[PDB]
């Protein structure tokens, strides 16, 4: 194990493991768990909104791989999505989300099929393609926000959105709250 | 509960505040405190109505949101002359000039 | 206990004299050897403040009063457009 | 930097309770003395928040940037949930001088590009155009606590 004493430095070793021909996203997943949450490093990436939660670019990473930070308010989650083909590693800084993994739809309107559901705690890191399924995640305290550390490569703006009642689809195009610790409407 | 008024007669007007629940004779005590003319020798007017020296300013129409302290209700004052009472006068203030543009 | 403010236009004003310190201005004049002898009258005139605006500077004097120690909520001090840039020209003078 | 929040890890629970006129926008100062704001408090309106142990708040007209009181200061810091109940956190206006509420009115009226086309004494131009800002009242505020 290689232990990331700041979030710069782990910031540092991603973009060393992703400058080598071929990502291990088993190490990948290992170092980023092996960060122990610390707020004064990523505070300044933490903005809220009232309605929905917010996605706030930290790193664009060479073009090989984009590097977030989302922050959940009390009862916010996202919808069920796809990952256009690229790795996905979200990692807790502070609170809980709740994982529920969704598979692919039969052809025709149907209820689509919870596969598994469980709960990511604090610097817990999870990993998720379009090979394991689709997922949805949400902030399942009435109390508490939560703050997550997300990891796609390649990079994408685009996504497909799913009615879990028909399982049709919906392709969106994905906002920035913030870019680099700045507001950006 | 406290009201707010401006008493205003010619071009005269005091600020000063009472309790919803004095009454209008209490309110000519302090304009004699004033203006030092005793009560027998005020009228007291909301508008255009004269007040009953022994009715409750709350009775009269000045409450809690009709006479605050930013924007406090009018009281209109008449004096007796020695016979009988002067007409209610009051000068109205100045008005601003009209709106410059730079405001809309 | 009260003083007579005169404006520009020959409007009299007699508010309470601890509401007129409102004004750091008026505070000034009348806190120290300024104060009236009671051989005089307690007159200020204030020769270019017109009436409107005079009036409204005590509306502020009683609202100031009323509301600084008010703990839970106080009301905003409504300004019509009209008046607002006499109005600030007014404080301005008599620094409150 | 002096007017810090600390980072406690301990948290605590908070009502924001917005008893002003203004839209109210909540202001936390993070760990490096930095203002991050959070969301719109409309009138009238309160929430309960989460927060922690020694943080650091202010709270602003979401307009203008006009300072607004909390408790009837200008800073909140809460203290720990002592049994689990919440921290109540009252914003109001302050009464602000004559001249302060009038420099808001016609800021609000004029566009700061037409500030010097009034027939005022320039002596009230700068004024204007000194508009209230939450860093150079940081500024003050630290300074106002050297001087205990
Ligand atoms: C461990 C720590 O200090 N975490 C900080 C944290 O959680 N903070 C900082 C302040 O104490 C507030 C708290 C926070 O971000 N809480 C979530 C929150 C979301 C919305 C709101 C508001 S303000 C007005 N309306 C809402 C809904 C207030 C707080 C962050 C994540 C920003 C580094
Ligand atoms: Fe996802």
């Amino acid at each position: 194990v290689l232990k990331p004493r700041t979030l710069a430095d782990l910031i540092r070793i991603l973009h060393q493991l992703f400058a080598g021909d071929e990502v291990n996203v088993e190490e990948v997943q290992a170092i980023m768990e092996a960060y122990e949450s610390d707020p004064t490093e990523w505070a300044m990436y933490a903005k809220f909104d009232q309605y929905r939660y917010t996605r706030n670019l930290v790193d664009q990473g060479n073009g090989k791989f984009n590097l977030m930070i989302l922050c959940w308010g009390e009862g916010h989650g996202s919808s069920i999505h796809d990952h256009t083909n690229s790795h996905c590693f979200l990692k807790m800084l502070q609170g809980n989300l709740k994982e529920t993994l969704f598979a692919w739809p039969d052809k025709k309107s149907n209820e689509m099929v919870k596969k598994s559901e469980r709960v990511l705690r604090e610097n817990q890191c999870a990993y998720i393609n379009d090979s394991i399924g689709l997922h949805r995640v949400e902030n399942i305290s009435h109390t508490e926000p939560a703050v997550s550390l997300h990891l796609y490569s390649p990079p994408f703006d685009t996504c497909h959105a799913f009615d879990q009642r028909t399982g049709h689809k919906n392709k969106v195009t994905m906002t920035f709250h913030s870019k680099f610790g700045i507001r950006t409407p | 509960m406290d009201v707010f008024l401006m008493i205003r007669r010619h071009k005269t007007t005091i600020f000063t505040d009472a309790k919803e629940s004095s009454t209008v004779f209490e309110l000519k005590r302090i304009v004699e405190g004033i203006l030092k003319r005793p009560p027998d020798e005020q009228r007291l007017y909301k508008d255009d109505q004269l007040l009953d020296d022994g009715k409750t300013l709350g009775e009269c129409g000045f409450t809690s949101q009709t006479a605050r302290p930013q924007a406090p209700a009018t009281v209109g004052l008449a004096f007796r002359a020695d016979d009988t009472f002067e007409a209610l006068c009051i000068e109205p203030f100045s008005s601003p000039p009209e709106l410059p543009d730079v405001m809309k | 206990m009260y003083v007579k403010l005169i404006s520009s236009d020959g409007h009299e004003f007699i508010v309470k004299r601890e509401h007129a310190l409102t004004s750091g201005t008026i505070k000034a004049m009348l806190s120290g050897p300024g104060q009236f002898a009671e051989n005089e009258t307690n007159e200020v005139n204030f020769r270019e403040i017109p009436s409107h605006v005079l009036s409204k500077v005590c509306m502020y004097f009683t609202y100031k009063v009323r509301y600084t120690n008010s703990s839970t909520e106080i009301p905003e001090f409504p300004i019509a457009p009209e008046i607002a840039l006499e109005l600030l020209m007014a404080a301005n003078f008599l620094d409150c | 930097p002096v007017l810090r929040s600390v980072n406690s890890r301990e948290p605590s629970q908070v009502i924001f309770c917005n008893r002003s006129p203004r839209v109210v926008l909540p202001v936390w100062l993070n760990f490096d003395g930095e203002p991050q704001p959070y969301p719109t408090l409309p009138p009238g309106t309160g929430r309960r928040i989460h927060s922690y142990r020694g943080h650091l708040w202010l709270f602003r007209d979401a307009g203008t940037h006009d300072g607004l009181l909390v408790n009837q200061t200008e800073l909140f810091v809460p203290s720990l949930n002592v049994d689990g109940q919440p921290i109540f956190a009252n914003i109001t206006l302050p009464v602000y001088t004559l001249k302060e509420r009038c420099l808001q009115v016609v800021r609000s009226l004029v566009k700061p590009e037409n500030y010097r086309r009034l027939d005022i004494v320039r002596s009230l131009y700068e004024d204007l155009e000194d508009h209230p800002n939450v860093q150079k009242d940081l500024e003050r505020l630290t300074q106002e606590r050297i001087a205990h």
